[PDB]
Parts: structure tokens; C-alpha cells; sequence
């Protein structure tokens, strides 16, 4: 048992993912879509989190140049 | 999740106690004074909205079951004092959403209905951005911008001892740094504008991917409510797409394809229904009620769209309340309730 | 952000407007009817605090409606009214609006609000519950929540493994069979595996969980023995921890000694000693997870002097971090304050 | 230019922690040690999302088991 919580939930998901309806074909469902969204679009939620945090660093370290 | 119940005391019409006790999925009310209980639900979630002695309080109770029992109830006086209680222990507002976000409900009056249909094309994007979820990178997107125009002008700060240092030990160790530092700071700087454009482009390939299966279900919809004729949902400027528009055109059934509103009719209305059950597609909740919304639906309408809830079931709880009569036999319970008012099966 | 300014009328002892205009940094409060300031924003903003006017020397009223200037990286109006019978309003910018509405740059925690009463609601508590204020500030609550769903989600996996072990003794005996159940328990077999390393999963974030709590609680603790003598000059100050391990569910006990008197237990100790060290413990608090509005409900009124001093003296360090009102009749703050207004008993108030 | 949006921030983002903090000494400050907490309790919450997502799906495909 090792690597992360994370990583190892992205093993996980995935082969979930495939096994419900990545399966033969992969068929697009109402509920597949729907899956797909609210996972891509969380992505860029957490990006946009780390977005903030960034420019925050930025504004800090251009601060700290002068006085 | 699913509402088990509403206690009902002393609100707006509301004198005795009326409890109504709510099924999971479809339910009903029936009234020519009934108005008033989506208000209660309205109200009580916290959302917008002679022959007896005067009222100074008002108290009205979420049974609701959440994957417990969980009591939400609130209250209102003169002077007065409001109170808020989960399970009947009082407690603070931000404390209501929690399981909420950890959107929720909707809540549908023939207002709201000209809400939409009324406002100008631009503003209404906001709901697709909404079901887009691609709002709140918006949000963070701004502050980072924001807080990048910061470290901005302080480079412009820097540039200015720079100029001035055109010219002992101290100089020329710090100037060789110095710009040696800034040229490294605006290039941490631009290559964030460029984050900013992928996540924009994200953002976008987010919107209009969500806004093409918001399309697909709109005509998809208005044909099994119409029976049929085409539905799309146009965009003014199809490029700037974060500040464009959307345009709604139907054409029922007969006349050719052309714009809402000279449309009229409850064709007008059927439209709406026909666009919520279909952005209910992308972005579902397990709360939905419908205040006399098909009221300008003729029959085999009122049917198909009372239909539409027959089969919209397992998915949401829905309560739906009219006067009409093909949702009423295709409900499932019904309460009565008449003007003080009155409430049972 | 910095708030700019409150409207106020018609509220609780506010007959006419009296708007209150809120420096960056530190602000004041004097009286002997003044209390009713923090009333007004602590409504406004919908945290939990005869509402409306009614005072015999001029006619009842039947609104309330109280405004926050208070500019956000533009100037953001926030503004709330309320009537017999009543109706209530909410108003960005002036321009009506729901309450959900209210949080967006709230979330996208903010503000604290420190009443007498709240000094006591914390120092009484059981020690069970306390935890609650440092798991907050550990931010370990989020984790908490999203874990107690997932556990609930797989209870349900659970369930339909147990309904799936049901057939497949049924199944212990054409073609439909064997390939079945041969595949039945090929599936089966790899869906309990699924479920055990989720299990394990929730142990490594339960390990993050508490590592995140008490890399967090060392933090408090520093700044609580460090903030006690930066007030009292000085003693021990220290937060035990009831149940060291099964932290997740563990208590916190508060123990201080203020100088002379051994260290020992609070209350008992008494005094505004009892007082002080919250004022201590919650300047510390501050440091782990801060936030730009702090207002003080008259707070220091059981401390003496230099005591009473110390403190004022730390809110007048207290200023470039985050926008400090503090309401009281005491002099050392005064004095240190920067800005006052004067609030007399209906009310009145300006500088 | 090329990778991701989000890499390419982690890229930075190291890059930047290390040019105010852990510049020489690596000297541990009030606000760096916030800096830190701000971060790490946000991935463990980050991998609680996609916890409760891991956990779905397995809802999901222990249930298609079954009629």
C-alpha cells in the first residue's frame, strides 16, 4: 500500500468510469454526460483555486521588492 | 433530499395548524386561496418570494429527510425577532446552506416564467453559465486578475527606481539583481494572462458543450409537448462568447419558424416549460415545484406537460400546484385548500 | 474588505439616520445606549444577536433598515430592512436581492464578532465541543463533511454486495448459469477490493485530517503562551488535549496561570484573568486562520489598566492586518483608539 | 507552449515559494507556515471531492450488478 490517497482514487475512478460506460461501445448517456461535466467542470474550479492562490504569491513577491 | 412534510401556523392565510405530509416525487394542490404554500417553502428555504383575531408570528416547518430527519423551521414576529432552528435547536443563517452545497432547488412561478422570457438576451446567458458550472471559475478568474494588476503596478514602482539608478559596491550589485529579478517577474506575469486564455478556453469549450446539450433537449422537448415544430436557442455574437447573448425561437406547430412574442398564446408559455424540463437535463435538482404554471395550456398541453411530470419522477421530487384538471387525476395526492385557509386531501 | 460606512435608521434605539463612518484599521465606540452598533452589522450580515424603534417620546416604527458602505477590491452596498407585517428586503447596490446572494465574495471564515457573552459562550463549553473551534481553524471540517457523504455513499455499495452475496448461493447448483456466475464473483471479488482501499483511503486522509489538525493546534498553541504574558507579562498559558489520541473526536482543555497564582485550573482563577486569556487565546486563534473584520463588544471591562492597556496596545499593532471596531466606555482604548463617536441615550452619534 | 494550464502553474508556483521563503536558510515565518496550511489543507480537501466521486461510482457499479 503506497503513493497517495489521491492518485490512487485516480486509478480507481477511472476504472470505474470505464466500467460503467466507457464499456462495449462506449455509449453516451444522459447520465454519462451528466458525469462528465460535473467532473470537468469541478477541474477548473480547483484550477481556478490555485489560479487565485498564484496571482496572490505574485502581488506578495512583487511586493517585497521595495521598502 | 426528499421533503417528508410542512408545518404550517399563523403565516400569511394561515390560521390553524395545517401539516402537509408530501410524497417523494409527484404531489399536488388544488384551489381557485392554495397560492400560498409554495411561498411557505419559498420562504422558509429563504429565497425571494376579518372573522379572527390578528397574528404577531409566523412559524413554518421543513420535515425533509436528508440520506435522519431534519427539521428546518423558521419564525418571524413584530417587533419582531427571527428565529432559526435545525431539528428545533435555534441556529444562524449560513448555517442553513451546509449540506445545501455540501444549484439545490427550484422554485417556479408564471412570473418567473415572463422572468425569462421577458429579459433582454443578454443577461439570460447567465443561466447556461450557470448550468455551464462555469461561473465560479469566472469568479476566481476576476480576483486573480485583480490581484494581478497588483503585482503590476509594482513593477511599474520598480521600473522607476530602475531609471533612476541609471548612472559604490551598493549599485551596481543590487541593478544587475534588480533587473535581473523584474525581467524574471513580468515573465511569471505574462504566462499567467495565457493561463487566464486555456481556462478561458476551457471555460467556453465548458459553456457551449453544456450550451449544445441544452439545444438538443430544448427541441427535443418542445416537440413532445407541441407535437411538434422546432425549437432552437440562438446566440447574438456566436464568438465573444462570455459576454454574448442568447436569443429563444420557436415555432409551435402551423405557424412557420419565427420569433417568440407574436407568438403569444400559451404557445409562449409551453415554450419555457419545454426549455426548464430540458436545462433540468444538465444540471438537475431534487427539488422542483411549480406554481400554476400551465395554466395557458390547452388540454392534450396540459396533458403532454402534466405527462412530462407522470414520467419526471424518479428523478426529483416534484410538487406541482393548479386548478387544472389534466395534471389532477395524473397526480398522484392532492390537498385541498380554501379561503383563513384549509388543507387536506 | 475595509468597511466604509453604516447607514442607520429606524433600527432599535435609532430614531434618526445616524451614519458611521469607519476608518481602515481601527475604529471606536463610546457609552454608557451605545451597544446596539455591532447589533446592526452583526444583523445586517445574518449572524444570530424592540427591533424596530417605538419610544414613547416620539411615534413607533414599523421599518428597520440598516446600510454597509463597505468597498471589495468598486463600493459594495449591503443593505437590510424588515417591517409589521413585515416584509424584508435585501439590497446590493441598492437593488433587491436574495440571500444566498449575500455570500458569492464571502465564500469567494470572514468576519468575527466578539460579544462579553461569546467570551463565556467559548470558556464554558464542555470541553467535547470546543475542538470545534480548532478543527476550524485546522479547515479540517470540509474533509469531514465530504468523507462522513462518502462513507454514507459507501454503505450503499455495501448494501448491494450483501443483496449480490444472496444470489450466488442461490446460484450454488443451461448455459446461462456457469458464464454467469463465473463472472458473477469474477465482478463481485473486484468490487469488495474496491471497497476495502477506499476504507484505506479515508484512514491516509484521516491521518491528513488530524496531522492537518494539530500541525495547526502546535501553531495555537505557541501564540496562546506567547499572547498570555504579551497581556499579562506573564505566565504558562496552555490548551490540553482531553483523550490525546482519537483526536478526530478528542476535547480541549483551556488551562492558564496568570502570574503570581500557580499554574491551575480557569475559573477559579476568576477574575478578568478569565477574561484576559480568551482575549489571548483569541488574538492567537487569529494568527492560524485571520480575517479583515473584527469587531469587540465592549470586552475589556474586567480588565485593569495596563491590563486594559496590553490589550488596546495589541489592537494598536492590530491595524494593518485587519479592520478592528471595537465598542467601549474604557479609557485605554480610547485614548489608543483612533476614531471615535459618541453614543447617547433614542440615540445619537457622531464623532 | 504547451503541457497544461495546470502543471505549468505548479512549474511556477514551486518556483515562486522557494524565491520568497525558502530562499537562503529556508527560514519557517508566521506567513509562511499560513502559506503552507492555506495549501496542504487544500489538497487533502481536493482529494476529498474526488473521494466522495470514488465512492459514487462504485455505488453506481455495484448497483448495475443486479436486475
Amino acid at each position: 500500500t503506497f503513493e497517495g490517497p489521491l492518485d490512487l482514487l485516480l486509478h480507481l475512478i477511472n476504472r470505474l468510469e470505464i466500467d460503467i460506460y466507457d464499456i462495449p461501445v462506449a455509449k453516451i448517456t444522459e447520465q454519462y454526460l451528466l458525469y462528465v461535466h460535473t467532473m470537468r467542470v469541478l477541474e477548473l474550479d480547483i484550477a481556478s483555486e490555485y489560479l487565485v492562490m498564484a496571482a496572490t504569491l505574485l502581488s506578495i513577491k512583487s511586493r517585497m521588492l521595495l521598502p | 433530499m426528499f421533503l417528508k412534510r410542512l408545518d404550517v401556523i399563523g403565516f400569511k392565510s394561515f390560521a390553524e395548524r395545517i401539516s402537509v405530509d408530501f410524497v417523494k416525487g409527484v404531489t399536488a394542490v388544488v384551489g381557485p386561496g392554495k397560492s400560498n404554500i409554495t411561498d411557505a417553502i419559498r420562504w422558509v428555504l429563504g429565497e425571494q418570494s376579518l372573522a379572527e383575531v390578528t397574528l404577531t408570528l409566523d412559524n413554518d416547518d421543513h420535515f425533509l429527510p436528508i440520506d435522519h430527519e431534519v427539521s428546518v423551521t423558521r419564525r418571524v414576529y413584530r417587533s419582531g425577532e427571527s428565529e432559526f432552528l435545525i431539528n428545533n435547536q435555534p441556529c444562524r443563517l449560513k448555517d442553513i446552506i451546509d449540506l445545501f452545497m455540501d444549484e439545490a432547488f427550484s422554485i417556479i412561478s408564471q412570473g418567473k416564467v415572463e422572468e425569462i422570457l421577458s429579459s433582454k438576451a443578454e443577461d439570460r446567458r447567465s443561466i447556461f453559465e450557470e448550468a455551464a458550472g462555469v461561473l465560479k471559475y469566472k469568479t476566481r478568474k476576476k480576483k486573480a486578475e485583480n490581484k494581478l494588476f497588483e503585482t503590476q503596478d509594482n513593477l511599474n514602482r520598480v521600473e522607476d527606481i530602475l531609471h533612476e539608478l541609471e548612472g559604490f559596491e551598493r549599485v551596481n550589485e543590487r541593478y544587475k539583481f534588480l533587473s535581473e529579478q523584474k525581467e524574471d517577474l513580468t515573465e511569471a506575469k505574462n504566462t499567467l494572462f495565457q493561463v487566464i486564455e486555456e481556462m478561458d478556453e476551457e471555460m467556453t469549450k465548458r459553456f457551449n458543450d453544456t450550451f449544445v446539450q441544452i439545444r438538443s433537449h430544448f427541441d427535443q422537448v418542445f416537440r413532445s409537448l407541441f407535437g411538434g415544430g422546432r425549437a432552437e436557442l440562438r446566440l447574438t455574437d456566436p464568438n465573444d462568447l462570455l459576454h454574448s447573448g442568447v436569443e429563444i425561437i420557436a415555432q409551435p406547430p402551423g405557424k412557420k419558424l419565427q420569433n417568440l412574442n407574436l407568438l403569444s398564446g400559451g404557445e409562449r408559455a409551453l415554450t419555457a416549460i419545454a426549455l426548464l424540463f430540458s436545462i433540468l437535463k444538465v444540471r438537475p435538482v431534487p427539488f422542483c415545484v411549480l406554481d400554476e404554471v400551465e395554466a395557458a395550456l390547452d388540454e392534450a398541453n396540459v396533458f403532454r406537460f402534466a405527462q412530462y411530470l407522470k414520467k419526471y419522477s424518479s428523478d426529483t421530487q416534484f410538487i406541482v400546484i393548479t386548478h387544472r384538471k389534466g395534471t389532477m387525476e395524473e397526480a398522484d395526492v392532492l390537498y385541498g385548500v380554501t379561503m383563513v385557509s384549509k388543507v387536506i386531501s
